[PDB]
RNA sequence: UGCGAAAGCAGUUGAAGACAAGUGGCUUGUCGUUCGUUAAAAUGGCCUCGUCAAACGGUGGUACAGCGUGUUUAAUUGACAUGGGUUGA
């Protein structure tokens, strides 16, 4: 003898635009927070090491938020002009911020009162400041001087290397994630230059011609880097100096990018992109940078980031808008005498020769319609169908199980006016859908076959039959006009 | 087993080059080349050369001269390189190697001492094999394969000077013992009609097949298992099939004995010394769909009649499933003799043809299944009645009731008798849709319209109806719409077909509004008779009466 | 882009002349993706089939050349074919039901 | 070089007698009850209840010792009717069994070690009688016999003796019973009850046979109620009876569903009503205080007769047509399960089970195919209503007369089935009704059984009205050529008397398993492939060159084709290619073939063999017109387009059997089929009647229904092989019974399925101390 | 579970599609 | 029942004998009866083996639904003495 097969929920052929695993995962980022800033949020970085805090650069202050309360734990307000970039070191121990007066100031993180050193860079505004990702004691600052500088933070008087060569407004750095001698910089003339730092450094080894003025350049692999600027982003193989993908799925200019790897996700890698028209989108680097999910925000989105790869807790997607506000969407995560008497209940057979196992697994709880179909209470199963809190596929599957299994007539025999009105009042709603309407058709046909006299007596289901008639009239106009559209594009083959 | 049949030195280049094929010449001084231009210098020429190759550089070229050795040339720059003689007898077929791939000092006389591709690099003396009349070089693991007229096969590998295998191959005087297309075999042609494939790793025959017809200049192509062959006194270069990623279409091999058939690509016009015309322009051998085209090397058809399962005590046949008979007494000799009994002086009568056919095939004269018949036999008796004699009432009624009529049906509109024409509409089991659409749109306004729309719907796919009913005028389709609106199911879907196949824009308006009104009332009557088909206690006080 | 929000604000306009010359002024290289969006929306929401198929009949009428010159009509707008096939397949059943 | 053999076993073949209810289970336990001795129609299987394996198989056709008893091409009424555990020849010394057959041979056979090459058989001096059963007690032996008005049988009891001349058994003739309707014998074999039909109605009589301890009789109107005489005939028809080991009580199970325990000393009755359809089997325990019953629900109940308390066992994959306690303490129940979802064959599962936890210790079954028609005096069992799975109380006689007349007179005598071979592990997959029996034939035992549709197949024992519902039929299943996926096609049928009762559903499902697990997983299903209400006439798996053997090609009766293939990106089996024509004629004479290269497809629709390519999936075309013949109109609708190798292809149609080459593009050979296979198979079944190889030929297969001095119920099979485009009949074999399916396993053999399901194949000091210690310590 | 017990039918997470999604050429 | 396609297209439904009831016959009805024809109901329904809670992975439509996490492409842990007694309607 077997166990009883479970009642299989009636699944129809799948409709278009189903819920992909990528968009289910990215759709459980919810409970949005909107924090109004004093000015447009230009940059946002995350702590790498305990990857659980993030710094938001508004105008003339940098606020570190926590990734468990989403309130400002700490804030950095002693800048003279607009602070532009603020990033954490790879050890997460200190925080660099480039400022509109060309004064890079690096504090230590989680202590806003101890400014550790103030590199006086160019007289022009310094727009991007980030530490090396391999090395710890070098900091790369590009400014509106069309020259980036590598500074050793011990010798903070002269820059240890001066990467010039770009004709207009260098706004982005990036480091290549396995070769630590390799700095890719990006400017408003297009032309991602990139430099070997053992060489002279006043000339790039090559240049990648993004045609639009680039807004950001990040590095995905040790080999391929992604530059956004203009309406698209392009990806570039770096061992072969050559473009290989470009996605232009926006309306306005892509402002920023960042990238995730190895995190707990159906997507093994994810590049998300923020694009001055409200949209932030996530692209999957493994199937050809195809877009998988997106968010629309209440204004032009200027910068975005996500929690880093090892977040281990409450996971965040943050987007700072040009409107001057900040949007966070997170996904969350008896007696010693009595115990000495009941000691052994946690042993589970380690030193024991034979280990027997016949405890059956406890299956899912049966719903009332399923146990009534099991107990052969077929009219009670119909009654349990037409309760209000039932799913539409559950009402459909108990109708289909009574149709295939036994008898519609058995399920409908002892009824009268007051006990048929649930069925017909659901058949009004079920006649609209394609997946239900065959079952609704034969159930209504059987109930008017064997209750044609109650039709005469009760007037308060006559009107239900009339409403059902106008419903089938609307549906038959729809099923006729669908055949007309089917013919009118059969003509166009 | 042929291919697409038409067209009655660096071995991997093409055109846009200068001359990557510099070769010797019959009855000339030594050698030449041409372009579609590289210089023709000397590789120490004026000897008894029979072929010429290069070191795959075209400025390290040579003249492979019958003097036991060869030197280098300067066909681009002017600076020669040095050489060193090994033998002094016959090195007319010298083939210089790549960077240490396949080279040995074999000239003509069993002295295959191994060396390298250099002027002073040497190796072992692998002259152990006997006097070989067919020494080739392949890339199994680059190897000299010797076939000897002392007859015996041997295979040495010039990778470590290692004799891989060898046996006794009794090869006679050959025509072309060319290595295979994947190199794993040896295609050796016998003189007139045969080409055998032998296993060139073990020196044994693997498939000794015959060929189609006379062919002399045969060589394996850059294919899977296919060869090309030109006729002896013919410019016909046919192809046969007994590289697999994105194969070749031209510039495969240059070995032919036609009218100076040098440098044989597909478009083989601009030759290296000849300046000839060109031919076919196909690719190499595909998988299996081109062998339905090249269905050659077998032309042995006979008259195939239906045999029977052999009677080994067939008297215990145990309740045969026929009506009354058991087996039809087959008379194929009488089938052939009925042709002589029919092709006679019954030039307008059915006394010596129709009675002859219905006596040779004792049927109900409108029915199949008492078959014993051949399509060539039915075609020849149909030819004999399409000659001097449709006025027979039995023969040309019982044989459009036969599924092998073979395309002599085109005059079925061109002759017009009512009962024979309707029977050829209903039952003739191969009909051209061109004539069917012409008969459909040459309307006589009758029930044969329904009988022709039936067959045109029930044996042709809808798009093959549409593409070949584009081939109509507009008066035909306007009168067709007018006749449908005047005065059924298959013609409704035929009307759907004509509306799909007339096109998009080029219509008129009054006919369109008339058809719109007609089909509006048609859908209304279809809806109402579909509705018709889908349409097929005690009071408290009474007063009644009873018997007194 | 793939902007469902302002796609909804553009096709909640249901004046017939506005829809007509809107699709007339539309570029014919993206009438196929407008038709894909309409097909998926009427597949999901079934009460939209009334208002939204006014859009899909105008896209076929106006761009009657582009998507007859496209080589794979059914493969490119499969979702429309599947939606209309499942809408019109059950027409004999509710014919018998309303009879 | 080809030889025919029968290698794999058949059906279990219990007592196929009427008028014996209860004990029709001829299988025995040993006395040291460690091995279970069941007969088959081909052999004696001896399973072992500890390890569930077969440990010894006494094949009948292996030797002339008892294949001389039956190897006939016409006569299989010689049947094996009882097995006894002792030795009837010499007493007091047992590891060997004495089998009594239904004619009178008594064979003594050793099942421990090798079978002896000369058994101890005898032949008892018997009249025209035909051996109902034998009976054992302490020492003595009885036998019972059947006879020649109203069609009833007549029984006669003898006693045996042996001793004086050791060739004959002498008989004694205790008594007779001159009209018997139904009979049963108690568990100890000490007494037996039966019914009489002696006038106004029938009668019931119990008699002890090994002594004149008791013999009583009474008309059963004193058993029956007063309500039943004004009710239907099911309320008074009796389909079961049983007695206990004392003869104090007796269970009468009626066709209405009730059971009634009468107390034989005073004829007071007690009614037990649970069975909602007919009661088919009853048994008592040894002490008589528990009653096992089984019926049309697949639920074995056991009634605690003290408190009238049922214990159930509900989903037993077959209706219980016999149940009985078995052990000395009653620790096993043996059951016969009739498995009546297929109406074309009576396929019984033998299932004992230990009574402790009610788990199926040693379930036994033969192969279960479903033939296209009913086979040979097959009667679906009795019930309350006349359904499509049973027959009512009236129509058994008319149904067997009609079935005999249908096998005699009629014309469509095709009962052929589709069997598949899993190309990985060489076990064969009989698609049962809404399920598959995976069964390996190198030990002829079932691997497992799996439901592949969504019916009420397992959840419910259907009863009197509900037996007019059928679960969906699996009509096609094919494996992909690497054995990684199983394609199956099923027809889902609707229940009657509603609006959607006349439109079927057609479901094509795709199943996967790794090479370890025994059961498949549904990865995808497409309901209505090819469109609504249109069938699939033929599915064809694809060769190893299209999508690495992961494509299927399904054909309509419109001539439409759909190519489905599994791609890993969208991790599902999706619809790749399509060629639909829209005709107005339909025909299910559709066949399909593929080139091994994966280039061109031969679509053998009716009267027409189209040639499609694969790249554009339309009809084949070369612009050079090198006699590109891409259609072959033949004289009748074609039913096999089997291409042996890439050169040529064999077409088989209902008149002729042609062969067509493509490297020489014309007909090469032809044969005549119409005198053999005329209008006898349904159009689409020659594909399962003939098959091929991949190198070494092609197999045709015809059937001759034998004749008297009119056709009869007897058949013979003529199978023939050809090598290399119909050249030589190098195999001409004849098999003694109807043949139903033939197919090539993937290592140059062809398996075939007999109509009684025998799978056959056509192939190519210290020593005495040791002995006495192993004696005395065992 | 028992060795004579048949395997029940279970769809699980099988993708049910129709015969009319021509999403592939 | 036969031919079919899943639609449909042709064919129907006799005789003997016995028994039961009702009023030796007559009527009606049955048949663990035969020959010929291709031919709704006896109050009578499906076992225990452990539940509950919280996750996670795919699948459909994220609160909704469903399958699984014993090995699987993937994905699980934890509570409880799984008793007896008295009220508990």
């Amino acid at each position: 003898s077997t166990a009883r097969p479970r009642i299989i929920t009636s699944k129809a052929p799948l409709l278009p635009q189903q819920t992909t695993p990528e968009q289910r995962y990215w759709r459980q980022y919810t409970s949005a927070q909107l924090v109004k800033e004093h000015n447009s949020v230009t940059h946002i970085s995350f702590n790498p090491q305990h990857p659980h805090d993030f710094a938001v650069t508004s105008s003339t202050r940098v606020q570190i938020f926590s990734s468990r309360t989403r309130q400002v734990i700490k804030t950095f307000s002693r800048f003279k002009d607009v602070v532009y970039s603020a990033s954490f070191r790879s050890d997460g121990k200190l925080l660099c911020a480039g400022d509109a007066t060309g004064l890079v100031s690096v504090y230590d993180s989680y202590n806003p009162r101890t400014i550790l050193l103030s590199i006086n860079a160019s007289t022009h505004p310094t727009h991007v400041t980030k530490f090396h990702t391999q090395d710890n004691k070098i900091l790369a600052t590009a400014s509106d001087d069309r020259v980036t500088r590598l500074w050793d933070i011990s010798n903070a008087y002269e820059p240890q290397l001066e990467l010039t060569g770009a004709t207009d407004y260098v706004r982005t750095l990036s480091f290549i994630p396995a070769a630590p001698h390799l700095v890719a910089t990006g400017s408003y003339d297009g032309l991602i230059r990139l430099y070997d730092t053992r060489s002279s450094g006043s000339t790039p080894i090559y240049s990648l011609n993004h045609d639009q003025p680039v807004e950001n350049v990040i590095a995905v692999s040790p080999t391929q880097i992604v530059s956004c600027g203009g309406n698209n982003f392009k990806v570039w193989d770096l061992t072969s100096n050559k473009k290989l993908y470009e996605r232009g799925n926006f309306n306005k200019a892509v402002t920023c990018l960042d990238y995730v790897e190895n995190f707990d996700s159906p997507m093994q890698s994810a590049l998300i992109a923020s694009s001055l028209d409200g949209h932030v989108k996530v692209f999957d680097p493994l199937d050809n940078f195809q877009v998988k999910f997106g968010w629309k925000f209440s204004g032009p989105v200027l910068s975005c980031a996500v929690s880093p790869s090892t977040a281990q807790g409450n996971r965040h997607l943050v987007a700072g808008l040009s409107s001057g506000l900040l949007a966070i969407r997170t996904k969350k995560k008896k007696s010693n005498n009595f115990q000495r008497m009941m000691r052994g209940s946690e042993y589970q057979g380690d030193q024991e020769h034979i280990i027997h196992n016949d405890k059956v697994r406890s299956q899912r709880r049966m719903r009332a319609f399923e146990r009534n179909i099991n107990q052969f209470k077929w009219s009670e199963a119909l009654d349990n169908a037409f309760v209000p809190g039932m799913a539409k596929e559950l009402t459909l599957t108990v109708l289909q199980e009574l149709r295939k299994r036994g008898k519609v007539r058995v399920a409908l025999y002892g009824r009268d006016e007051s006990t048929l009105e649930p069925l017909l009042n659901w058949c009004l709603k079920g006649i609209e859908d394609v997946r239900s309407a065959s079952i609704v058709a034969d159930w209504v046909a059987v109930v008017l076959e064997l209750y044609g006299n109650t039709l005469e007596s009760s007037p308060v289901l006559q009107e239900l039959m009339i409403d059902l008639k106008t419903k089938v009239r609307h549906e038959i106009h729809k099923s006729k006009e669908a055949q007309r559209i089917e013919g009118m594009l059969q003509l166009l083959t | 087993d042929y291919v697409q049949v038409a067209d009655g030195l660096m071995v991997n280049k093409g055109n846009y080059t200068l001359n990557v094929i510099t070769k010797a010449l019959e009855d000339t001084t030594d050698t030449s080349n041409d372009h579609l231009d590289n210089k023709a210098y000397t590789g120490s020429d004026e000897f008894l050369s029979q072929y010429k190759i290069k070191a795959k550089a075209k400025v390290m070229s040579i003249k492979i001269d019958t003097k036991n050795s060869l030197v280098i040339a300067i066909l681009q720059n002017g600076l020669i390189e040095i050489f060193d003689f090994k033998l002094t007898l016959l090195h007319s077929f010298d083939i210089s190697y790549d960077n240490l791939k396949y080279a040995k000092w074999f000239t003509e006389n069993g002295t295959e001492y191994v060396f390298v591709l250099c002027p002073l690099q040497d190796d072992k003396v692998c002259y152990k094999l006997l006097e070989l009349t067919d020494c080739g070089s392949g890339e199994s693991s680059p190897i000299k394969e010797l076939s000897s007229t002392i007859i015996e096969g041997f295979s040495f590998e010039n990778s470590k000077l290692c004799y891989q295998f060898g046996k006794l191959y009794k090869l006679n005087q050959g025509k072309i013992y060319i290595y295979s297309l994947p190199h794993c075999q040896l295609q050796q042609v016998i003189e007139f009609p045969m080409v055998d494939k032998l296993s060139p790793g073990d020196d044994l025959i693997s498939f000794q097949p015959v060929s189609v017809n006379r062919v002399l200049l045969t060589v394996n192509n850059v294919i899977y298992l296919l060869d090309l062959l030109h006729c002896s006194t013919l410019s016909q270069r046919e192809l046969t099939h007994v590289v697999i990623n994105s194969e070749k279409s031209h510039n495969s091999k240059t070995i032919a004995i036609g009218i100076s058939t040098k440098n044989g690509p597909n478009p083989t016009s601009s030759l290296e010394i000849i300046n000839i015309d060109v031919g076919t322009n196909t690719l190499k051998d595909s998988l299996g769909k081109s062998f339905q085209v090249g269905n050659n090397d077998s032309s042995v058809i006979l008259k195939p009649l239906f045999d029977d399962k052999d009677i080994n005590d067939k008297r215990v046949k145990c309740n045969d499933v026929s009506g009354d008979s058991s087996v039809p007494v087959l008379h194929c000799n009488e089938v052939i003799e009925k042709l002589s009994a029919l092709q006679d002086n019954d030039i307008t009568s059915f006394d010596d043809i129709f009675f002859k056919e219905l006596k040779i095939k004792e049927e109900h004269y409108t029915e199949k299944d008492r078959y014993i018949s051949d399509p060539g036999f039915l075609n020849k008796v149909l030819d004999l009645i399409f000659g001097k004699f449709p006025k027979t009432l039995t023969f040309l009624l019982t044989h459009p009731l036969f599924p092998l009529s073979r395309t002599r049906n085109l005059l079925s509109l061109l002759r017009d008798q009512p009962r024979l024409f309707k029977q050829a509409i209903v039952t003739c089991p191969n009909l051209p849709l061109n004539e069917l659409l012409e008969e459909l749109f040459s309307i006589r306004n009758r029930e044969l319209l329904l009988d022709i729309s039936f067959r045109i719907l029930q044996d042709f796919t809808r798009d093959s109806i549409k593409q070949e009913m584009k081939k109509l005028s507009k008066l035909d389709v306007q009168n067709f719409i007018e006749f449908i609106t005047s005065g059924s199911t298959q013609l409704f879907q035929l009307l759907s077909l004509v509306l799909d196949s007339i096109g998009l824009f080029s219509l008129e308006g009054a006919l369109l509004e008339n058809l719109t009104l007609y089909i509006d009332k048609q859908v209304e009557i279809a809806e109402r008779n579909t509705e018709l088909w889908n349409l097929i206690a005690l009071p408290t006080y009474t007063m009644e009466y009873l018997d007194i | 882009s793939n902007d469902h929000s302002l796609l909804e604000t553009v096709l909640n306009n249901r004046d017939e002349r506005v829809i007509r010359d809107t699709i007339f002024r539309l570029k014919p290289a993206l009438a196929v993706i407008l038709l894909e969006r309409l097909a998926e929306r009427i597949a999901r929401q079934t009460h939209r089939q009334g208002p939204l198929n006014v859009w899909v009949k105008w896209c076929l009428i106006i761009h009657g050349g582009y998507l007859v010159s496209i080589p794979n009509l059914m493969s490119t707008l499969s979702s429309l074919h599947s939606t209309l096939k499942r809408r019109s397949d059950l027409l004999p059943r509710l014919l018998a039901l309303d009879a | 070089q080809y030889k025919l053999s029968v290698v794999s076993g058949g059906k279990p073949a219990l007592n196929n007698l009427s008028s014996v209810t209860g004990n029709k289970n001829i299988a025995r336990l040993s006395q040291d009850q460690r091995n279970y001795i069941i007969p088959f129609n081909n052999q004696i299987k001896v399973y072992s209840v500890e390890t569930r394996q077969c440990v010894k198989t006494l094949k009948f056709a292996n030797n002339s010792l008892l294949s001389g008893i039956f190897l006939q091409e016409e006569e299989n009424n010689e049947s094996i009717v009882k097995i006894l555990l002792g030795d009837i020849t010499v007493p007091q010394q047992a590891h060997l069994i004495t089998v009594f057959t239904n004619n009178g041979h008594v064979i003594v056979l050793n099942y421990k070690g090798k079978l002896v090459e000369s058994p101890k058989h005898f032949k008892i001096s018997l009249a025209d009688e035909k051996l109902a059963n034998v009976f054992h007690s302490e020492g003595n032996y009885r036998i019972l016999t059947t006879f020649k008005h109203n069609s009833l049988q007549s029984y006669r009891l003898y006693a045996l003796t042996f001793d004086d001349a050791k060739k004959q058994f002498e008989v004694a003739h205790q008594a007779e019973w001159h009209n018997v309707i139904l009979s049963n014998i108690s568990s100890n074999g000490k007494l037996l009850a039966h019914m009489c039909k002696d006038v106004e109605h029938k009668s019931i009589s119990v008699v002890s046979l090994f002594d004149d301890s008791v013999n009583l009789s009474f008309p059963l109107g004193s058993i029956l109620s007063s309500q039943t005489q004004s009710l239907s005939y099911n309320t008074r028809y009796v389909s079961s009876m049983a007695i206990d080991n004392m003869g104090q009580q007796l269970a009468v199970g009626f066709a209405s569903g009730v059971i009634s325990i009468v107390s034989l000393a005073d004829l007071q009755i007690r009614l037990l009503k649970w069975h909602i359809d007919s009661v088919l089997s009853l048994s008592f325990s040894h002490d008589g205080s528990y009653l096992l019953s089984g019926g049309w629900e697949k639920v074995m109940s056991l009634w605690q007769l003290e408190t009238n308390s049922q214990q159930f066992l509900p989903r037993l994959n077959g209706i219980i047509i016999d149940c009985q306690v078995l052990g000395p303490q009653g620790n096993y129940y043996s059951l016969i399960l009739q498995m009546t979802e297929n109406n074309s064959n009576s396929d019984y599962q033998f299932l004992l089970l230990n009574a402790s936890d009610l788990t199926s210790k040693l379930s036994i079954n033969g192969p279960l195919p479903v033939f296209n028609s009913t086979i040979k005096h097959i009667q679906q069992p009795i019930s309350a209503m006349n359904t499509k799975n049973s027959n009512s109380i009236t129509s058994l006689n008319h149904s067997k007369k009609k079935q005999s007349r249908k096998l005699i007179k009629s014309r469509r005598q095709d009962f052929t089935t589709n069997v598949e071979i899993n190309p990985i592990n060489k076990n064969l997959y009989f698609p049962h009704i809404s399920a598959v029996q995976i069964f390996d034939f190198y030990k002829n035992e079932q691997v497992n059984y799996q439901y592949l549709t969504s019916g009420v197949n397992n959840s419910m024992g259907k009863v009197r009205f509900e037996l007019n519902l059928q679960d969906p039929i699996i009509t096609d299943l094919k494996f992909t050529k690497d054995g990684q996926w199983m394609i199956t096609y099923e027809i889902e049928y609707p229940p009657n008397d509603l609006l959607s009762s006349k439109d079927l559903t057609h479901i094509l499902k795709f199943w996967t398993k790794n090479d370890n697990e025994t059961n498949w997983n549904l990865k995808t299903k497409v309901i209505n492939p090819h469109g609504i209400s249109v069938p699939i006439t033929k599915i064809l798996p694809s060769p190893r060159s299209v999508n690495n053997s992961q494509g299927c090609l399904t054909a309509d009766n419109n001539g439409g084709l759909k190519f489905w293939s599994f791609d890993s990106h969208e991790s599902n089996w999706c619809l790749k290619k399509i060629s639909l024509p829209n005709f107005n004629h339909f025909s299910n004479s559709v066949s399909l073939a593929w080139s091994q290269d994966g280039s061109l497809i031969f679509h053998g629709f009716d009267d027409k063999l189209q040639i499609l390519d694969f790249d554009t999936f339309k009809k084949f075309e070369s612009l050079e017109n090198t006699k590109t013949v891409s259609e072959f109109t033949l004289d009748s609708e074609i039913q096999t387009v089997k291409l042996i190798n890439d050169t040529n292809l064999i077409v088989a149609t209902r008149t002729t059997l042609n062969a067509i080459n493509l490297l020489r593009g014309q007909v090469i050979n032809s044969f005549d089929l119409y005198p053999f296979v005329n209008g006898v198979y349904k159009n689409g079944h020659m594909d399962r009647l003939i098959t091929c190889d991949e190198r070494t030929g092609n197999i045709a297969l015809v059937i001759n229904q034998q004749l008297t001095d009119v056709p009869t119920i007897n058949y013979k099979s003529r199978i023939i092989i050809f090598d290399s485009d119909l050249s030589t009949k190098l195999g001409n074999f004849t098999h003694h019974e109807y043949i139903s399916w033939i197919g090539w396993n993937y290592d140059t053999d062809f398996i075939f399925l007999d109509i009684e399901s025998t799978l056959g194949v056509v192939g190519t000091n210290s020593d005495i101390f040791a002995e006495q210690l192993h004696k005395l310590s065992s | 579970k028992d060795l004579a017990s048949a395997t029940n039918y279970v769809e699980g997470n099988a993708r049910v599609t129709s015969g009319d999604n021509f999403k592939h050429v």
